[PDB]
RNA sequence: GCCUAAGACAGCGGGGAGGUUGGCUUAGAAGCAGCCAUCCUUUAAAGAGUGCGUAACAGCUCACCCGUCGAGGC
């Protein structure tokens, strides 16, 4: 058989348990190599969280790991700087990010995104982004979806 | 009728016209994700669109009439299950082509006959299937039929 | 008076997706203790989720879309 197994670990500091011990020791694949695996490729990320997916064959012993990109809502407060966004979202102000920096978190996102243009997927993000009270702009980034429509931004995008 | 039907079939009988090779595809039993992921794939390609049959069936019976040939009229003698119309320039065969290229490993489901052959699978035989992680099956868009200069172009014909 | 052979209503089957485990709180809070927001996308359509469930997940549901059936439902 073939077992896939997908986990959110702290980026670079990933261990033999709990997280990846109670769902990759069953498999009798070594736990260890698994974390030295997870830590190399997860070195940029330090301290973030980060999905990791472990793809074993549960006869052969043999494994893959394929890292991917923090939750936007961990990007989006990386660029603000901030340990914890607002309590009450829309009714405060957690930090304000830039159009160029959203941009910066759809860009490096499109992948995971069903939206295949940049300008859609920025769209996401902003729905994100108001989802913690972050305003892109000045604005509610609620009303900046809307100016996208507009083409109110066709500058950036291209 | 109902407002969005009347729009609705305008949609369709302007699809049908927008392209020379009109096909209909079938996408029922498919996986939300991996409907997206062949959307995506053949984006710039072909045109698809689902609704419902017997509108699909009126709007490509009207698109004939309309374009006084009988070989669209044919399209809905096909038509069933999930039936999306799917139209584009790329020939049937290229089309065939494509669209099993975009097909994806999928769990067989229970009581369903095993295209590879011809037994009813069991709801305890898939359900261990599934558990196990086994996924033979081969899915994704599933050509009804294509239409292309005068001929329709049955899958019966397309394969080999 | 409004839905209904352009298929209602009722049963059943398949879809029920992505950003994303939304923000917060919390030992944990993943649609589903609680507070806040409740957008964007792929769409046929799929709520930042109706009710189960879990310690948290899971799984099931429900909305909504397709599909069956064929005559009235209110
Ligand atoms: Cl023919
Ligand atoms: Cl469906
Ligand atoms: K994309
Ligand atoms: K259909
Ligand atoms: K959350
Ligand atoms: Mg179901
Ligand atoms: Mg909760
Ligand atoms: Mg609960
Ligand atoms: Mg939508
Ligand atoms: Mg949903």
């Amino acid at each position: 058989a073939k077992e896939v197994v997908e986990v959110l670990v702290t980026g670079g500091r990933a261990t033999a348990g709990p997280p990846l011990g109670p769902a990759i020791g069953p498999l009798g694949v070594n736990v260890m190599q698994v974390v030295k695996e997870i830590n190399e490729k997860t070195k940029d990320y330090e301290g973030m969280q980060v999905p990791v997916k472990v793809i074993v064959d549960t006869e052969t012993r043999k494994f893959e790991i394929e890292v991917g990109i923090p939750p936007t809502t961990a990007l989006i407060k990386k660029e603000l700087g901030i340990e914890t966004a607002a309590h009450e979202p829309r009714h405060e102000v957690v930090g304000n990010l830039t159009l160029e920096q959203v941009i910066k978190i759809a860009k490096m996102k499109k992948d995971a995104m069903l939206s295949y243009t940049l300008k859609n997927a920025v769209k996401e993000v902003l729905g994100t982004c108001g989802s913690m009270g972050v305003t892109v702009e000045g604005k509610d980034p609620k009303e900046v979806q809307k100016e996208i429509d507009a083409g109110v931004y066709d500058e950036y995008f291209k | 009728m109902a407002p969005w039907k009347i729009e609705e079939v305008k949609t369709l009988k302007g699809l049908i016209k927008s392209k020379p090779v009109v096909a209909i595809v079938d996408m029922m039993d498919v996986p939300a994700p991996q409907l997206q992921e062949i959307r995506d794939k053949i984006r710039d390609k072909v045109k698809l669109r689902m609704s419902r049959n017997t509108l699909i069936i009126r709007a490509l019976k009207e698109a004939a009439e309309e374009l006084n040939n009988p070989k669209l009229a044919e399209l809905a003698n096909y038509v069933e299950r999930g039936a999306a119309i799917l139209v584009t320039d790329m020939n049937p065969f290229k089309l065939y082509k494509l669209l099993e290229e975009n097909k994806s490993p999928a769990p067989v489901r229970g009581g369903q006959i095993a295209p590879c052959k011809g037994e009813v699978v069991s709801p305890k035989l898939a359900a261990v299937l599934d558990r196990l992680g086994i996924k033979p099956i081969k899915v994704g868009l599933n050509i009804l039929a294509v239409y292309e200069d005068g001929i329709i172009y049955t899958p019966d014909v397309l394969k080999v």
